[PDB]
């Protein structure tokens, strides 16, 4: 019917669980599947070196490093670091059979495995587009992938050019659109439909011919929070159908490509790129090949029409085997629990702090940006009780856990069970975290009078200790970008919301020369802690302080106040005084001329790096990436020698592991 | 450096090391 030429199905398919699973595994054309399984497979196997980290084991999984590790489950632990790159070496290995379908099933398995393990390994690195490859892995798992273009066809038949049940494309189809309609659902957010989430990515040079006719403000808003939330939510129905295809095709490669440009995102943008033309018919790539415009279909693949497999359903009876059934039953299970899991932050409650839920699996991409101002990782000594304060993110080698109260608790037992070990017995920590959201009031997230470490989380329980963010305070936002612009270039100012019965203590640097304190909202007393002085603050009163000195900024109003420090960073304005004098003697022809020479030598590397012809900029970018793979490899084998035949001598392995690093070039 | 002493805890409007505008998301190059 007109539905059947519309959605590719007819209402009569979905009557009963027959007729359901007789759709689902119809028989399609095993040609976009494979490419796009030869798409995946390829840009993970680049992906592994550069995102995976399989460049920088060594420096993170270090024997003997003390660091604070941030697993899901606190029983996940790394391997040993030979380990570690032996994981990621299956992980390659299985990268690769993805990639040209060799032992596809098995290859499936050995980066499902490894990927999803080095993902919980660390909650920190976790990306929306990690999370991404690791659900294509699991899906392609139970795809028949390998049925087109791949060397399971070349080794044995009924698998060579065979069909593949329908219920593959509808999957990975609906996994990207879920990705597209999530990310749009996300993106009616407040923050990314006012501007706010990403209001100077317009300033790129991509966006100029926007520049041209509308303005940088509106260029913001329109194309790149309107334009990329309406592309989002329109993206799966613009693929998904026949005759909006061609528009939301280039629609999305648009998009996808202006995303690797704009973004440090990995392959991300490559792999949706890739996933385009899932939407496309399942025979495209045979269309291509048939085409054959060089006469090269020898060395291409098949492009006969595919074989009968045993994966579909042929209507003739022939009822459907269990395979069919447990394929429809995880494209049904599969597409709830994925259009589910980025709303289920109602039941994982410990992880919400203040955008709800762990960052990764919500598809909440770009939407929420933060700023954080300052971190003290106070301790309270168990058997002294001596009072003592730790460099933030000391034994991290991530900054997430600034923004989480599931990782600040792992921070704090991991900090708890290291400190003794640095003379601080039972320490008692607590983390006073200044956190912006999206150019709010910096405010802190979490309670700073509250011992973390002893602090009570739990994984589906609401944090007790999480500062609620301020959303009253949103719309002063605007009048603080005001602020922020009737600045000089000079002058720097700090916009800071705080609870009541809570104080800030800030000790302005002695270099923090004319600094000031005004009141925008609420009461505060501040307190000169040298002085031992209090001056109640009211609505617009300005109050200046001493540099090198501490003061306490006391909120004594019953409800939040809001406050702006005006500091001017003086001995660097005398520095640059100084610079100019220096400028000028120079013009007319101790550590003030160290300083011009090295001015003068930032400003020439400065102009350099933009003197550099394209070329040589890429030229330098597969140099980089050649290093990078070269290193990868190196360190790799150098693990893989130390598993297999044994560690060598201390000074032969230093010899090896100076040779992985050394430049290729 | 694991410890640091009252005034350098304390100091808030300390420059940060970089602008921040952290989005989650873009891989930090050399993370560890
Ligand atoms: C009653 C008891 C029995 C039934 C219970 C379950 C009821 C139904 C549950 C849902 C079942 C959905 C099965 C969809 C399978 C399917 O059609 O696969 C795919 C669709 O799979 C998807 O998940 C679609 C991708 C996302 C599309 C989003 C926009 C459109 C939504 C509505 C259509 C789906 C179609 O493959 P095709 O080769 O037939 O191409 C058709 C599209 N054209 C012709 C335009 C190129
Ligand atoms: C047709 C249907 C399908 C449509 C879609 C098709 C496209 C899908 C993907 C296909 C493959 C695309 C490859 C993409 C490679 C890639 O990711 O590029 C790069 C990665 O590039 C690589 O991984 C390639 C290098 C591989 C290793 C080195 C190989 C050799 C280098 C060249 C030789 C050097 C020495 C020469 C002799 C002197 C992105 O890197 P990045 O994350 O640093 O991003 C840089 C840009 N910024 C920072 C702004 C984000
Ligand atoms: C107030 O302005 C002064 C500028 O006079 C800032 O001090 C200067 O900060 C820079 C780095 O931001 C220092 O440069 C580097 O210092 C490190 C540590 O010694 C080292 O890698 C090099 O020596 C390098 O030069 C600089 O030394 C330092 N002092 C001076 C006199 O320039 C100060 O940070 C500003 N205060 C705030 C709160 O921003
Ligand atoms: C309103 C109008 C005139 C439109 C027509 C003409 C316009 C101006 C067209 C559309 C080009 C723009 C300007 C597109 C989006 C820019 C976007 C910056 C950011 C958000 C975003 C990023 C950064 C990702 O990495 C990502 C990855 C995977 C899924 C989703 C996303 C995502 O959503
Ligand atoms: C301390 O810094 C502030 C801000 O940089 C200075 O305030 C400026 O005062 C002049 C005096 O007419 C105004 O024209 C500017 O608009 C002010 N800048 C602002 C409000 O951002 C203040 O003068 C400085 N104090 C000293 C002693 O130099
Ligand atoms: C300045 O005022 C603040 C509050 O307006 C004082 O802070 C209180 O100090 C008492 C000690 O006498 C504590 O018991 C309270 O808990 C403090 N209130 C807080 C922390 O919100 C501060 O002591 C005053 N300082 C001076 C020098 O007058
Ligand atoms: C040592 C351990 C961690 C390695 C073994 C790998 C296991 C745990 C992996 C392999 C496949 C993975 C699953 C793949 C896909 C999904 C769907 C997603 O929406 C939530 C996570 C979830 C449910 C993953 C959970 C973890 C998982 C089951």
């Amino acid at each position: 019917s007109r539905i059947g030429k519309l959605l590719g199905f007819e209402w009569t398919d979905l009557s009963s669980w027959r007729r359901l699973v007789t759709l689902l595994n119809r028989p399609t054309d095993p040609a976009s599947l494979a490419v796009f399984r030869f798409l995946f497979g390829f840009l993970m196997v680049l992906d592994i070196p550069q995102e995976r980290g399989l460049s920088s084991l060594d420096r993170k999984y270090l024997d003997g490093l003390d660091v604070c590790r941030f697993p899901l489950l606190d029983a996940l632990r790394p391997l040993p670091l030979d380990w570690m790159y032996l994981v990621y070496t299956i992980m390659f290995l299985g990268a690769l059979g993805m990639m040209l379908g060799l032992c596809y099933r098995i290859s499936c398995v050995l980066f499902l495995l490894p990927y999803w393990y080095v993902f919980l390994l660390d909650k920190t690195s976790w990306n929306n587009h990690s999370y991404l490859y690791g659900l294509l892995a699991f899906q392609l798992t139970f795809m028949d992938a390998n049925h087109y273009w791949s060397v399971d066809g070349l080794l044995n038949a009924h698998r060579r050019n065979a069909h593949v049940p329908l219920w593959n494309y509808a999957v990975l189809r609906g996994q990207i659109f879920i990705v597209y309609f999530i990310a749009g659902v996300k993106k009616l957010d407040a923050d990314w439909v006012e501007g706010y989430s990403m209001e100077y990515l317009s300033r790129h040079w991509l966006f100029s011919p926007f520049k041209l006719l509308l303005s940088e403000e509106l260029t913001s808003l329109l194309v790149v929070h309107w334009g990329g939330l309406l592309l989002d939510l329109s993206a799966g129905f613009l693929l998904f159908f026949d005759v909006s295809r061609s528009i939301g095709l280039f629609f999305v490669s648009y998009f996808h490509c202006m995303n690797s440009q704009l973004f440090s995102i990995g392959m991300f943008s490559y792999v949706m790129l890739a996933s385009s033309p899932l939407f496309c018919s399942p025979e495209w790539p045979r269309k291509l090949v048939s085409y054959c415009p060089r006469r090269l279909q020898q060395l291409l693949p098949l492009k006969a029409a595919p074989q009968p497999s045993v994966s579909c359903v042929y209507k003739r009876g022939q009822k459907p085997g269990l395979r069919h059934q447990l394929g429809a039953a995880f494209t049904l299970l599969y597409l709830l629990e994925q259009l589910f899991l980025p709303y289920s932050h109602f039941l994982t409650q410990g992880y919400n702090n203040w955008t709800n839920g762990l960052y990764g699996y919500s598809w909440d991409m770009m939407v929420h940006s933060r700023s954080h101002q300052h971190v003290k990782i106070t301790y309270r000594d168990g058997r002294t009780g001596e009072l003592g304060y730790l460099n933030p993110g000391v034994f991290t080698q991530s900054r997430r856990w600034k923004d989480h109260a599931d990782m600040l608790k792992q921070y704090a037992t991991c900090l708890s069970r290291l400190l003794p070990k640095y003379n601080v017995t039972e320490p008692q920590i607590y983390f006073d975290i200044w956190v912006s959201i999206n150019d709010r009031f910096q405010q802190r997230i979490f309670d700073p009078r509250v011992d973390i470490v002893q602090a009570a989380w739990s994984p589906f329980q609401r944090t007790s200790w999480v500062q609620p963010l301020l959303m009253d305070l949103s719309p002063w936002r605007a009048k603080l970008q005001e602020i922020k612009s009737s600045l000089d270039n000079h002058t720097e100012v700090v916009f800071i919301a705080d609870f009541p019965g809570l104080h800030l203590e800030n000790f302005v640097s002695e270099d923090l020369g004319n600094t000031s304190i005004q009141l925008l909202q609420g009461e505060v007393t501040v307190e000169l802690v040298a002085e031992q002085k209090n001056q109640t603050l009211r609505e617009g009163e300005k109050m200046q302080l001493p540099a090198g000195e501490y003061h306490k900024v006391y909120t004594t109003s019953p409800s939040p106040s809001c406050y702006m420090y005006v500091y001017v960073n003086t001995t660097e304005l005398a520095l640059e005084q100084d610079l100019a004098y220096l400028q000028e003697l120079k013009e007319k022809v101790t550590p003030l001329v160290q300083t011009f020479l090295r001015r003068q030598q930032r400003l020439q590397e400065i102009e350099r790096r933009r003197n550099t012809p394209f070329h040589e900029r890429f030229f330098r970018f597969l140099l980089r990436k050649l290093y990078v793979f070269r290193r990868s490899f190196l360190m790799t084998c150098i693990s893989l020698r130390n598993l297999i035949l044994g560690r060598p001598s201390l000074e032969q392995l230093a010899q090896e592991v100076t040779y992985a690093n050394l430049r290729p070039f | 450096t694991v410890f640091l002493d009252h005034e350098n805890a304390n100091k808030i409007l300390n420059r940060p090391k970089r602008y921040n505008s952290g989005k989650l998301e873009e891989f930090v190059q050399g993370n560890l």
